[PDB]
């Protein structure tokens, strides 16, 4: 093979920040289970729209943590030789964007 | 904690900047976060007050009630020609309360006002508490800075903010008066010395003409543009990407907020690594619609997109020049403020017009106001 030292510290990079996207998803379902939480539970009708809203700024917040992340990722240049920097560096940026998806339709379905 | 040293503050638009002199030398001091520049932002939440960093970093999240921009209502009026035309960009609410203007935004569920004042002493407050956590000791006396272009009102609302802060304010000085400091040009021997002083960064652009006579500081002429800064040189980057994105793809990624801002903020990177090297490169994966855009700028791509922009910057000198009655061959010395002093075609331009004079550019430009407000705050105590 031909796997260098210096691809080394792209790929620890690459691990912190998939720990990190790891750490916002953990909040994203926390907040799914919430919503299902309000929907499903002893709220009234009424109650249980205010209650969704309430959750708003922290959808919001994990929306924006995710960005964050997006630009830091951004941050990276890999040669053309670190195939799986690049191919950690895609599927982690997939990875977060089908999150940011699901924040989406968390959104959607909020303070409406 | 025991009674500490007296501190030089830079109450800027967008970031504000504390330093100490100790151990004959100017200290910046970094923030908790440790930047040595904290921004002038203030957000207002459902459960608490944040200011720098920490208002900052949920703008997006929050932004009617994220107050910036404080500096640019202190001491006006509401119906102030400034205020009116500022109003329509900011994201927050500007009320009317008896001829004051003041900010309104909601905080902990309820509606409430605050003046500039008021906003700028939360922001002060923070500066003198980044001093105190660094020094291990009690900061109250510090001096505060203002453009040369302030009036009798905007310069009492920001001596306000620094007394409603728990500050004593030792002296208010203006901006380009604390950059000379900084680069000791009221220390030189010899007669009385003009200055000038090109400031860009902060989301302003200021130019002023100064003489010194035995240490004695006298404001000739004031010139510039309200809204000029680095935030111009990226839009024009992004834009130029944007084109770019559609000629190489035939899509559009302008309507897309989250590609644009992935874009804009690899811009702001690309910008400062070109003001050290000659080609800066980009590597987005799936900006828009799966693509990934790997790309690159050269320092001479970036100097001709903003070429018009670049230019500029010269005809406010020339303004400042004529108003101080000074022919450009009178001025002394030249100093560079504001981080975007840094890039090098705007210093080849100025250079180039003094005739191959050499400038005042070695304290880091964003610190060079906080720099000699330090040293004076050392002088006054
Ligand atoms: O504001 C800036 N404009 C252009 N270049 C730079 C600016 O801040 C910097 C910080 C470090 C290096 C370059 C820059």
């Amino acid at each position: 093979g031909s796997n260098s030292p210096q691809e080394e510290v792209e790929l620890k990079k690459l691990k912190h920040l998939e720990k990190s996207v790891e750490k916002i998803a953990d909040q994203l379902e926390e907040l799914n289970k919430e919503l299902t939480g309000i929907q499903q539970g002893f709220l009234p009708k009424d109650l249980q729209a205010e209650a969704l809203c309430k959750l708003d700024r922290r959808v919001k917040a994990t929306i924006e943590q995710f960005m964050k992340i997006l630009e830091e990722i951004d941050t990276l240049i890999l040669p053309e030789n670190f195939k799986d920097s690049r191919l950690k560096r895609k599927g982690l940026v997939k990875k977060v964007q089908a999150f940011l998806a699901e924040c989406d339709t968390v959104e959607q379905n909020i303070c409406q | 904690m025991s009674k500490g040293p007296a501190v030089g503050i830079d109450l800027g638009t967008t970031y504000s900047c504390v330093g100490v002199f100790q151990h004959g030398k100017v200290e910046i001091i970094a923030n908790d976060q440790g930047n040595r520049t904290t921004p002038s932002y203030v957000a207002f939440t459902d459960t608490e007050r944040l200011i720098g960093d920490a208002a900052k970093n949920q703008v997006a999240m929050n932004p009617t009630n994220t107050v910036f921009d404080a500096k640019r209502l202190i001491g006006r009026r509401f119906d102030d020609a400034v205020v009116q035309s500022d109003m329509k960009h900011w994201p927050f609410m500007v009320v009317n309360d008896a001829g004051r203007p003041k900010v309104q935004v909601e905080y902990k569920g309820e509606t409430k006002s605050f003046y500039p004042e008021e906003v700028s002493s939360m922001v002060l407050t923070k500066m003198k508490e980044i001093a105190e956590a660094y020094l291990g000791k009690t900061v109250t006396n510090a001096v505060v800075t203002v453009p040369a272009y302030f009036n009798d009102s905007q310069r009492q609302a920001t001596k306000d903010a620094g007394t409603i802060a728990g500050l004593n304010v030792l002296r208010i000085i203006n901006e380009p008066t604390a950059a000379a400091i900084a680069y000791g040009l009221d220390k030189k021997v010899g007669a009385e010395r003009n200055v000038l002083i090109f400031d860009l960064g902060g989301g302003t652009f200021d130019v002023s003409i100064l003489t010194i006579e035995d240490g004695i500081f006298e404001v000739k002429s004031t010139a510039g543009d309200t809204h000029l800064g680095g935030e111009d040189f990226d839009n024009r980057m992004v834009n130029h990407f944007i084109a770019e994105f559609k000629r190489k793809h035939k899509k559009d990624i302008s309507e897309n907020k989250r590609a644009v801002r992935r874009l804009r903020t690899a811009c702001e990177r690309a910008k400062r690594t070109l003001s050290s090297s000659t080609q800066a490169s980009i590597e987005i994966d799936s900006l828009y619609e799966g693509i990934d855009f790997y790309t690159s700028i050269t320092r001479a791509r970036f100097e001709e997109l903003n070429a018009d922009l670049f230019r500029g910057t010269l005809d406010p000198v020339e303004k400042a020049l004529r108003d101080a009655k000074l022919d450009k061959s009178q001025i002394h010395d030249i100093v560079l403020v504001g981080g975007s002093t840094r890039i090098p075609k705007i210093q080849k331009l100025l250079q180039d017009f003094f005739n191959g004079k050499e400038l005042n550019k070695s304290i880091n430009p964003d610190e060079a106001v906080a720099y000699g407000a330090a040293v004076q705050a050392a002088i006054l105590s």
